């Protein structure tokens, strides 16, 4: 890997420079670099992850849309043909984006989720193994296109029976965790009033503990609450 | 879309 | 190239679609393409090429000026010692922001400007070759900086003589020059004195023609006018 | 920073 040579706490480093100059898709290589040392990472460090992975397979996903939108109105009756280009390119953008996905999820599973035993670490990875599965999901149309959505399913599930064991209502990993499975729900799974039931019960659940919670943690918890109800106003 | 995390 | 074997109308559609989607890299690869079938660029084709390099640029430059600003202040007085990693870091930005002004100057020389004949086209390509050597300048700080800065200028004064002769005071591109030439002599060459005048002179041109102009050119040559308005503004 | 376009 070419960021081998170089110290895991100076790719920590970078990681975060490379966040303030909105730089993401180095941050995603400084971070594999740093999960590729073999050490478990922090709190701090599984969240910087996240994040790098998130920006660029986010702006993966808005583009393939954008360009699954064109190739679906050049697909209309009265529209003039055009030629293999938009597919191409939508297949372009497609496959770099399902490279991405396959990257994240082998990092978690070489090795990251093994060695993973507290709570909070093992419940955000199985989160990240939904949604990356999840991502797969949106742009598959073949024969394992089931086995994808069953993949998402089933770490998304492992996750929310370790959480709901392990962790309060209002924790903020928990909270995510179960907006992302929601959604899963509504927009993959083909399972609306799956997500709409997990969504109420989430909030509801988390607003029952809120009494429990610092200023602080309150308004982490409450930040990710009013994500469920902006989503259970879409919904309904 | 909806909100995720 | 990687984009030889791709046909030259396909290549200005992908662009297209890559700016639809803002993927800019993307658009600068097709873009790049393109020129290098060795036609030479229509009006259309040749604002494909400056927007897909000016939104790359644009980014890159962005970054460069977060990790500079951090690099300044950890040289300050009182400051704790974090090691080599923000200039290392800074340096590899700013490698892959030059590489991205040498590839345009390339395709620039090789062979855009020698085959371009009407104003419209060399003074575009010129007016493009000073800017890509300002932002070379923008980070130079060794032996041949003072050569970037004339270089940049010598390309921005041929466009400048060019396009007195044979443009209109309120054509966008001869606008578009003088604001640009303007940025340089007041960032670069310390020259705000300079910058302010030829603003001044070329808004008061303009104003003086826009009689002459159509609706739609109209909007074109006031829209850029306010630009020169706005930084004047800024720089007294 | 000034307006370039
Ligand atoms: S991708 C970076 C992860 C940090 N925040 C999240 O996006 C996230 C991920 C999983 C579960 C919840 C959240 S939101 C969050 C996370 C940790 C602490 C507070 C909050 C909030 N609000
Ligand atoms: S980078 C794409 C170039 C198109 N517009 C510009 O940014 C530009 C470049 C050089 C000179 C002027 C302008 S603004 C412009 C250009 C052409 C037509 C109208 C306008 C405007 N307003
Ligand atoms: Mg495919
Ligand atoms: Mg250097």
């Amino acid at each position: 890997g070419a960021m081998g040579s170089m110290e895991r706490a100076s790719l920590i480093q970078k990681a975060k420079l490379a966040e303030q100059a909105e730089r993401y898709e180095d941050m995603a290589a400084f971070m594999k670099g740093a999960v590729e040392k073999g050490e478990e990472l922090s709190n701090e460090e599984r969240n910087l992850l996240c994040v790098a992975y998130k920006n660029v397979v986010g702006g993966q996903r808005a583009a393939w849309r954008v360009l699954s939108s064109i190739e679906q109105k050049s697909n209309e009756e009265g529209s003039e043909e055009k030629g293999p280009e938009v597919r191409e390119y939508r297949e372009k953008v497609e496959t770099e984006l399902q490279g991405v996905c396959d990257t994240v999820l082998g990092l978690l599973d070489s090795h990251l989720i093994k060695e993973a035993g507290d709570a909070e670490s093992r419940v955000f990875y199985l989160k990240m193994k939904g949604d990356y599965y999840r991502y797969l999901a949106e742009v598959a149309t073949g024969d394992d296109k089931k086995r994808i959505i069953d993949s998402a399913r089933s770490a998304y599930q492992e996750a929310m029976d370790i959480s709901k064991k392990e962790m309060p209502p209002t924790n903020p990993i928990r909270l995510g965790l179960a907006l992302n499975f929601s959604v899963f729900h509504y927009e993959i799974a083909n399972s609306p009033e799956e997500a709409i039931s997990l969504a109420k019960t989430t909030f509801d659940e988390a607003m029952a503990d809120l009494h429990t919670l610092s200023e602080d943690s309150y308004k982490d918890s409450t930040l990710i609450m009013q994500l469920l109800r902006d989503n259970l106003t879409l919904w309904t | 879309f909806p909100a995720t995390v």
